[PDB]
């Protein structure tokens, strides 16, 4: 019954977001939750609903809700999804088979790019195993390839384990700037909720 | 890991397509093929690292593919400037570069090089490569060294960096002879050969690496040629 609208504005509209390997998260509560002034936008390229169909989105009511947001490369963006597999979906950022939300994209190729090549956005490409759903690393210690320890110092068979995306204006749509926000529902006193 | 050049020349028109190839004799698990374009007389550039991302620059003709054992690089459209010679390159537990082909139709950081292009035989060769616009004791860059001759194509043959101290890395082949000197004071690097032979005559670049960019040479040096003569 309480009446004071949702932060969606900032999570959509924020200037900045992080690397696909330190994703942002936060907590949504105390609020009515307005769904379909983002549906009816058309500037999303991607727009789909796992467990929980859109449209009515509007009714229903959550415990607490979730705003995953990160910036991948153009392709890579089928691999956000359950059941999905590639370095994205075991290195960088992994979801349950369970789940049950939304998932939003939209280009931003004239937002994140820069003349001089945009050197600011990274990802992890070696891992000792994968990782679990909805869990965050962040660590940047040497990978070792090989026999040899390495002892915290690079050289062959010891390579970095983060790689920069490298994002230009001239690029293919293939390889240009994403956004997304995950949004994950929990289905306890309910607090969020259209009207 | 030994890299081979599958076309050996091709001859096309302006307007249509190009393909090249590049094969691996084993396994490259880094996955750090790079592709350099180098006209005549000038130092080799950049195109692609990674195997599949843009350098800076350049425009969307080239395009990269390829993973495992086998590499290919596509040119969209041809212009009649594209007369060069395109290489191959890979990183891992071995620095190897490629035959190359070649093809004919019918800037922020600036390293300069400096040292004596002749020397007596069984002598000592001293080169420097003054760097300007970065510090050469980055945390996140490495200084190599790069020498070509007609007869055995382009040779790696050492390179140094510093994460808490100094560390250098020299070419098998040429262990015995060769060291490489830092100068924060002045910012430079040396490269210092005791003893020099015939076959030594080669041109020389000093080129910087980046790790965060596909371990590909970013930036080359003016490059000098030393010839081993009576
Ligand atoms: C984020 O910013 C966009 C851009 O201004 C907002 O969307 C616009 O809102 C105005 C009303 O103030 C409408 O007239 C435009 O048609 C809207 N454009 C689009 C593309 O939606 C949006 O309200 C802001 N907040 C969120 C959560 O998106």
């Amino acid at each position: 019954n309480i009446t004071n609208l949702c932060p969606f504005g900032e999570v959509f509209n924020a200037t900045r977001f992080a690397s696909v390997y330190a994703w942002n998260r936060k907590r949504i509560s105390n609020c009515v939750a307005d769904y379909s002034v983002l549906y009816n936008s058309a500037s999303f390229s991607t727009f789909k609903c796992y467990g929980v169909s859109p449209t009515k989105l509007n009714d229903l009511c959550f415990t607490n809700v979730y705003a995953d947001s990160f910036v991948i490369r153009g392709d890579e963006v089928r691999q956000i999804a359950p059941g999905q597999t590639g370095k994205i979906a075991d290195y960088n950022y992994k979801l349950p088979d369970d789940f049950t939300g939304c998932v939003i994209a939209w280009n931003s190729n004239n937002l994140d790019s820069k003349v001089g090549g945009n050197y600011n956005y990274l990802y992890r490409l070696f891992r000792k195993s994968n990782l679990k759903p909805f869990e965050r690393d962040i660590s940047t210690e040497i990978y070792q390839a090989g026999s040899t320890p390495c002892n915290g110092v690079e050289g062959f068979n010891c390579y970095f384990p983060l790689q920069s995306y490298g994002f230009q204006p001239t690029n293919g749509v293939g390889y240009q700037p994403y956004r997304v926000v995950v949004l994950s529902f929990e289905l306890a006193p309910a607090t969020v909720c259209g009207p | 890991i030994v890299l081979t050049q599958s076309p050996g020349t091709l001859s096309l028109s302006p307007g249509e397509r190009a393909t090249l190839s590049c094969r691996a004799s084993q396994s490259v698990s880094s996955t750090f093929l790079a592709w350099y374009q180098q006209k005549p007389g000038q130092a080799p550039r950049l195109l692609i690292y990674g195997a599949s991302y843009m350098a800076t620059g350049i425009p969307d003709r080239f395009s990269g593919s390829g993973s495992g054992t086998d590499f290919t690089l596509t040119i969209s459209r041809l212009e009649p400037e594209d007369f060069a010679v395109y290489y191959c390159q890979q990183y891992g537990s071995s620095l190897t570069f490629g035959g190359g082909t070649k093809l004919e139709i019918k800037s922020q950081v600036q390293l300069q090089q400096s040292g004596p292009g002749l020397v007596k035989p069984s002598q000592t060769l001293s080169l420097t490569c003054s760097i300007s616009g970065d510090s050469v004791s980055s945390n996140s860059a490495a200084w190599n060294w790069i020498r070509q001759s007609p007869s055995r194509g382009l040779e790696w043959l050492g390179r140094t960096y510093y994460r808490s101290k100094w560390y250098n890395d020299y070419a098998g082949t040429v262990k015995s002879r060769i060291a490489i000197n830092p100068d924060t004071s002045k910012n430079q690097f040396s490269l210092h050969l005791n003893s020099v032979t015939p076959e030594d005559t080669a041109v020389y670049f000093c080129a910087r690496v980046i790790s965060v960019a596909g371990y590909a040479f970013d930036i080359w040096g003016q490059g000098t040629m030393v010839t081993v003569s009576s």
